[PDB]
């Protein structure tokens, strides 16, 4: 009876975590009050992975919400599916970091670390198996990046073997939205690359591109991006929650994905995606899902996988299908696009077929890609960082908190090292 | 209307538990006593000579 | 009295066992509740189920199998489904963490706590026997509980029970059709460990059974249920001699002594081959010569290897149903006179046949027709050297630059175990050329 | 400071028990 | 000591205010559902008027 | 022994050809066009015609007192609604009682009340007998019991 | 059947006793007018422990209320559940204690102590078995300290065998509220030591802390503080009034709880305590009851239990439980931190499971803790006393009331001897 503790940091983390706890509660048939209203028993079989039993038929989510300001905590509790969370797991302070990674990691974040670690330790000791921890936050923020990575470091110190994955809303080339976003992203990923087992790196501009090109919706708003991210999270974790033909949990994904421990930055993808007018006409078949899954602009990272080479791939299929057609289509796509897969790893695609489709759909697929195309994102953040840092712009805000330029130089060195590891693997030859 | 309805639905009283001991629930059950009624009317108790 | 214990380890083992035990219940007439619905019962001779079932003294039968998986989902599927009251609750052994496609997690750290409990359960089942015929181990070489914990369990059984039959049915990976990345590492590690702790290593390949279902049954898009049913039919044809009375009963010891020439050549090929569907099944004669010629075809082997590239050394022919011995002798004569089927020079008597009276049963939730005659062909030959070479090619081209090794290294196992396993399987290949020449 | 370990050890041998008796035999 | 007092007062005030807003939101959901039922009845009357 | 999911599974509203067909005659022959339709539609071998056969061997409007609906000229406040109190081993809302009796009501002399008698202070029990001296002449050191 | 005679002393003692009778009257189904509107025979079975039978169905509480002012006793008589008491055991004086221990013990509390002995002797002789005495007061004033300790000494001289528990609200340095409070505590702890069989030291700042961080409540109020203290008192003495699996009276608690006679200062507790919002998010179970009961927050003394070693622990559970789970949880909380436990006393946990949980709860538990961390409380009291006494501050009242600075010095020497006794009993090795 495995367990994953969910942690949300920052405004982005809280919003898409609330959407996540909407979607999986709808999957397990839990009403917004907290009772169980499902019609099957497979929903209730593995409900202990994310829900602690309460009095009566209540089911409390195993989520810890952390942000230094109460401005988003009050909203995320007062909104829909916000009365299901335990009120003790809503830790907050007075001031706010606000795109101020130094304040989020050293001065204002560090006061709340003791309380949020007490809450997470409470949940972990309430667990009996504790498969791992999932953290949702945004790189390019104050509380999400700085305090999120500080929590990552503390939980890695406490539990150095339980699995850890961060969902990591990442900066995009043209949306920007913040003038200290390169600083925050670099300082957060410097901690993430050494303290995370699975980083997922979801992109806002890429999500706009998917939600507009594939789904129409000229007003793609905010909750729709939250819904796409939540669909990918549920498709990642569905094998821990539902029976299937060939199950695979987060550790199976990590073992089949990560060749070397620093190469763990992935590309999520959900692909039974179709327009509003095309739902009643499209056939959800395994080859068509494979085509949309390996579609280049169906990737929720802004980097094109055509400018790179795939190391490992995971496909989590949900629904009743045929294993022969599934792995035959993976064989077909590998032999067709053999120029985009490394030659020194045979069978680059791991498969995980679960027997429960997502709610409202007949047959689905979730994509994980450990491609070397995320080095474009890393080089973009590096060049923006070295454009800002060479003129010492916006650095007095960071250095008035007790931080020196040595941390920024270390972040440069670590990001450039990671860029080098991703760079040499897309062109290293076998023999 | 629904304000008063939710006021009741919050301020309902807590349920009082059942007042029997664990021994009285496990080992004890209702059982009425028969007494093998008299066929020879040994009922005088005051002037009856004992057998 | 002739009783076998089945150990289904891993998710693949649990699913194959779930198909195999419903096939056994259909064969012996046992309902899913656990009793016989024959009502009138009648004594006569009704001890045929004692190979795989035991009386509780009240009409219920409990199977002599242990379902093992380190994660609690594929065993809880069995405990929730309709075959819930059939199994004893203590034989459904489950863990807490899965072995995560990692031979080190399956063999060294997580597999070390539950091995004592499953050995205890095997001890109770062996104590509930009047002479154990052998063990039927069901697992996948793909990785995890079926690769590391299976090797740990079979080496512990080799330490404890000593001289016992240890027939295993391995889900070997295909050259191309596979669903894992560290799977060649897991196979290379498990073939070094389970080489000296087994006596028959019946190999089935997922792509080969896919091709079988696409060609003969014409199931273009099959699931694992059909493959598990075909594997169950193979195992049922093997154990039919122990279970049902026949003319020539080939037990496990006779099977091994007629199959394996050397202790390290214990890797045969299984082909149960009336396998045509109910649509195009009742328009044909389906004679003994026909089904033997269907067995002796290159595109019928249920492991992906061409037998024309190797030499046959031993063949065991298990017939099932209304099979007279003269048709067997004529079919064997035609196969021997056939020239594309080459036998090795040192084995003149290359065939051991055995006929059972009981016909195969049809599974109503399946696709195989209700045939009257069956033959299952188990040949020990030298055609698996190319599969070994393909596995070595994959292992070498990953191990050249040490991909995925840190998961094994930092969690128990040392670095040189991969080199030791590669050396061991290279020695196995060299053994195969020495026997082949 | 006085050793209350040996103090109570001798006090229970003298049969005193109560705290007033403890303080008076101190 | 005074920082401890201020922190406790802030947490208790936030908890009380958020519970009040949960109750108000539940009341709003119920009255919105009653609005929706009345709108559905109006739609049925509109369909009958359409046919007539 | 029948379970609960079998009337809801659409895969069970068929029969496998091995189960239903026991002879040369097909009970319901599926034509090549239907076979190719299912092959192109990518059907599992539980709904496919080649292997499975289907044969066997308003409301109301609201009427809610417009008189006091007009007479409501305020809004039911949710904020005050009784304050938090710890009573009955749990924290609960308690409506304040408004009325107060914060004024003392004891009197020197013993008086007869509607709840019995007033308790009267203890120095009164020395006026005529002095039963309680602080230094009593008792030759026992233990009082009468 | 055995009996407990209640004695409320002072303003704080009278308020706590009034709330205590208020809670054990509707624990026993006793209306304010005195009759028995119960709903079970078990409530009336053991009502003679606290309620004398009188005319009709009127069950009169067996308590004596004392005060040297016509204040809080008038408040009790005017308030709810104030007409249950007899008008005879409301002995009080028209004078004033003046927050003076000398006035409470030697001066005008000694002319009424003989009347209080008359009343308590009358109740004690009217008892049938007379298990002992329960007295509630405070070490922070006049009537609470001096009059209360005089009462305890005289009752000890009258009946030197029956059980004597005194609860007493110990002064706090943060709450303060009294200036001569260190004098009144220092001059009364020593008088408590050789007389009270067991003392359950309550602290106002710890009550405020548990209200703040466990019951939220914003404004805690003395009424809720008295409700909580009364709840713990009823949890202590529940086994005399309700049948259970594993009984334990006050004598069993003392015998299994105090190792050496001058070590009878306890740390009470109770652990169903949730906020109103968080009441429905907890599945009321024995493990979280045990962990909340052993939490360092839930202790009602300002001393932190991790700063000392638990000499003994008593836990009285109420409701229907499983004894395997209860004993396993006690063993688990002993084994996770046996460092905060004396090595020379193996298995220093005394469990007492009783049925009939308190009104409105599934299941409850209460705590008693004899730990060597209680020396810190007397150290703070001593360091305030020597600071005031070094300059002879406020001593003219005590001196002109007929006392001695050598008596003050000997009281201080007694308290430091007690502190040293706790210190060496903490630091004593196993062998
Ligand atoms: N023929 C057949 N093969 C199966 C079946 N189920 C799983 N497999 C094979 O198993 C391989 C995957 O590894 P698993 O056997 O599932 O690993 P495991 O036994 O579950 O152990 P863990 O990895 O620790 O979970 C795949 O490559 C499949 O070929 C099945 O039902 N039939
Ligand atoms: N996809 C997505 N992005 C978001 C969401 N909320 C915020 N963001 C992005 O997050 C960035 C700001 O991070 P922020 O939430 O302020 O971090 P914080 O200061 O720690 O709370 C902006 O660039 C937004 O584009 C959301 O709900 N979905
Ligand atoms: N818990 C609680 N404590 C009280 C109450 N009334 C007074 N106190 C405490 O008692 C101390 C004062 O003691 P006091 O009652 O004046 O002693 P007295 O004059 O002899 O009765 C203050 O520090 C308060 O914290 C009460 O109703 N409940
Ligand atoms: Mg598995």
């Amino acid at each position: 009876m495995r367990e994953i503790v969910h942690m949300q940091a920052g405004q982005c983390g809280n919003q898409i975590g609330a959407k996540f706890w909407e979607v999986i509660s709808d999957e397990h048939g839990i009403d917004p009050t907290g009772t169980y209203h499902g019609d099957s028993d497979l929903q209730l079989e593995r409900i202990n992975v994310y829900y602690n039993e309460a009095t009566g038929g209540k089911y409390v989510p195993r989520a810890v919400l952390v942000d230094l300001e109460p401005g988003t905590m009050d909203s995320v509790r007062s909104g829909p599916f916000g009365q299901i969370f335990r009120p003790d797991n809503f830790v907050f302070g007075q001031s706010g970091a606000g795109n101020n990674w130094a304040k989020g990691h050293y001065t204002e974040g560090a006061e709340l670390v003791d309380s949020v670690l007490d809450v997470v330790r409470k949940e972990a000791e309430s667990c009996d198996c504790l498969q791992g921890f999932q953290l949702t936050h945004s790189l390019g923020g104050g509380t999400g990046s700085g305090m999120g990575t500080l929590l990552i470091s503390k939980i890695r110190e406490e539990y150095p073997d339980r699995i850890m994955n961060t969902f990591s809303v990442v900066p995009s080339p043209k949306v920007s939205d913040t003038v200290v976003e390169p600083y925050n992203a670099t300082l957060s990923v410097h901690q993430l690359v050494e303290n995370t087992d699975e980083t997922y790196c979801i992109d806002n501009e890429a999500l706009y591109d998917i939600c507009f090109r594939t789904l129409k919706l000229t007003t793609p708003t905010y909750g729709d991006l939250n819904h796409l991210v939540s669909a990918t999270m549920s498709g990642v974790t569905t094998c821990l929650r539902f029976p299937g033909q060939l199950n695979a949990d987060l550790r199976k994904l990590a073992v089949n994905m990560v060749p070397f421990p620093r190469l763990h930055f992935f590309m999520p993808g959900f692909a039974p995606l179709t327009s509003r007018g095309s739902q009643q006409y499209r056939a959800l078949t395994v080859p068509e899902l494979t085509q949309q899954m390996f579609d280049a602009k169906n990737m929720m990272a802004a980097c094109d996988p055509r400018h790179g080479r795939y190391l490992t791939v995971a496909a989590i299929f949900r629904g009743r299908m045929s294993m022969k057609e599934v792995d035959e289509q993976m064989l077909n796509v590998q032999n067709k696009n053999s120029s985009y897969f490394v030659e020194w790893i045979p069978n680059n695609v791991k498969t995980a077929v679960c027997d429960i489709p997502p709610r409202g759909l007949k047959m689905s697929a979730t994509f994980i890609g450990n491609s070397t195309a995320i080095q474009e994102l890393f080089k973009r953040i590096s060049e923006q960082f070295t454009a800002m840092f060479r003129r010492k712009a916006f650095l007095h805000w960071y250095t008035g908190e007790g931080m020196d330029e040595m941390e920024f130089t270390e972040a440069e060195s670590n990001m450039n090292d990671l860029v080098s590891e991703y760079q040499q693997y897309q062109d290293a030859t076998a023999e | 209307k629904v304000s008063q309805e939710l006021q009741e639905e919050i301020n309902e009283p807590s349920p009082v538990e059942e007042y029997k001991s664990v021994t009285q629930k496990d080992f004890y059950d209702d059982e009425f006593e028969s007494e093998l009624p008299a066929p020879l009317y040994e009922h005088n108790v005051n002037t009856e000579q004992p057998i | 009295m002739r009783e076998c214990i089945s150990i289904h380890v891993g998710q693949a083992g649990v699913q194959i066992g779930n198909a195999c035990w419903e096939l056994y219940c259909l064969e012996h007439g046992i309902q899913p509740d656990g009793q016989m619905p024959s009502d009138k019962t009648i004594g006569g001779g009704d001890d045929s189920f004692n190979t795989f079932f035991s009386e509780t003294g009240a009409g219920k039968h409990v199977p002599r199998a242990v379902f093992v998986d380190l994660e609690p989902t594929v065993v809880d599927e069995v405990r929730t489904g309709t075959y819930r009251q059939l199994f004893h609750p203590e034989q459904l052994i489950t863990g807490k963490e899965d072995a995560a496609n990692n031979y080190a997690r399956g063999h060294y750290t997580i597999g070390k706590e539950i091995v004592d409990l499953v050995l205890d359960r095997i001890r109770k089942l062996a104590d509930q026997c009047t002479g154990l015929q052998g063990f039927l181990i069901f697992h996948s070489f793909g990785g995890g509980t079926g690769s590391g914990f299976a090797s740990l369990l079979m080496e512990r059984l080799s330490v404890d029970y000593g001289k016992k039959s240890k027939l295993e049915f391995a889900i070997y990976p295909a050259p191309q059709i596979s669903t894992a990345v560290v799977e060649p590492y897991n196979t290379i590690l498990t073939t070094h460990t389970t080489l000296e702790h087994s006596d028959c290593a019946f190999m089935v390949d997922n792509e080969a059974i896919y091709d079988i279902c696409r060609r003969n049954l014409d199931i273009e898009r099959p699931t694992y249920t059909n493959l598990n049913r075909l594997i169950a039919q193979i195992v049922s044809s093997i154990t039919a001699s122990l279970r049902f009375d026949g003319a020539l009963n080939v037990d496990l010891t006779e099977f091994q002594t007629n199959l394996v020439p050397y202790p390290r050549i214990h890797f045969p090929l299984a082909t149960y081959a009336p396998v045509i569907s109910a649509e195009k099944a009742y328009h044909e004669q389906l004679s003994v010569a026909e089904i033997t010629n269907a067995c002796f075809e290159p595109a019928n082997q249920m492991v992906k290897c061409d037998p024309r590239h190797g030499k046959y050394m031993a063949c065991c022919m298990l017939y099932r149903g209304d099979v007279v011995p003269k048709d067997v002798n004529a079919a064997i004569a035609t196969i021997k006179t056939k020239r594309t089927i080459q036998f090795v020079d040192w084995c003149p008597t290359g065939f051991k046949v055995g006929i059972n009276y009981q016909p195969p049963t049809v599974v109503p939730g399946g696709d195989l027709a209700k045939v009257q005659r069956a033959v299952c062909m188990l040949s020990n030959t030298t055609a698996i050297a190319e599969a070994w070479a393909r596995l070595d090619h994959k292992f070498d081209l990953m191990y050249a630059k040490r991909a995925f090794v840190h998961w094994y290294v930092g969690e128990g196992m040392e670095e040189g175990e991969f080199s030791e396993a590669r050396e061991d399987l290279a020695a196995l290949e060299k053994d195969y050329e020495e026997v082949g020449v | 400071e006085r050793d209350f370990i040996a103090l109570n050890k001798a006090c229970i041998g003298a049969g005193l028990v109560t705290a007033s008796d403890q303080f008076q035999y101190r | 000591a005074t920082k401890y007092n201020a922190l406790c007062d802030l947490k208790n005030d936030w908890e009380k205010t958020t519970d009040r807003r949960i109750q108000s939101n539940t009341v709003k959901r119920r009255v919105r559902s009653l609005m929706q039922q009345e709108e559905f009845s109006l739609e049925d009357r509109r369909q009958r008027l359409r046919e007539m | 022994e029948v379970p609960y999911y079998v009337p809801q599974y659409p895969t069970f509203r068929r029969a496998q050809l091995a189960a239903v067909k026991e002879g040369l005659y097909h009970p319901s022959l599926p034509t090549f066009r239907r076979m190719d339709m299912d092959t192109a539609a990518h059907r599992l071998p539980d709904e496919h015609c080649r292997t499975t056969t289907g044969v066997g061997p308003d409301v109301k409007s609201l009427r809610l007192d417009w008189a006091k609906a007009k007479d409501i000229k305020e809004l039911p406040q949710i904020k005050n609604t009784g304050q938090l109190r710890f009573s009955g081993y749990a924290v609960r809302y308690q409506k304040p009682a408004i009325s107060g009796s914060w004024r003392y009501t004891f009197t020197q002399e013993p008086r007869l009340d509607q709840y019995g008698q007033r308790p009267v202070p203890a120095n009164i029990y020395s006026r005529y007998r002095d039963t309680f001296p602080q230094y009593s002449r008792n030759m026992s050191t233990d009082a009468f019991r």
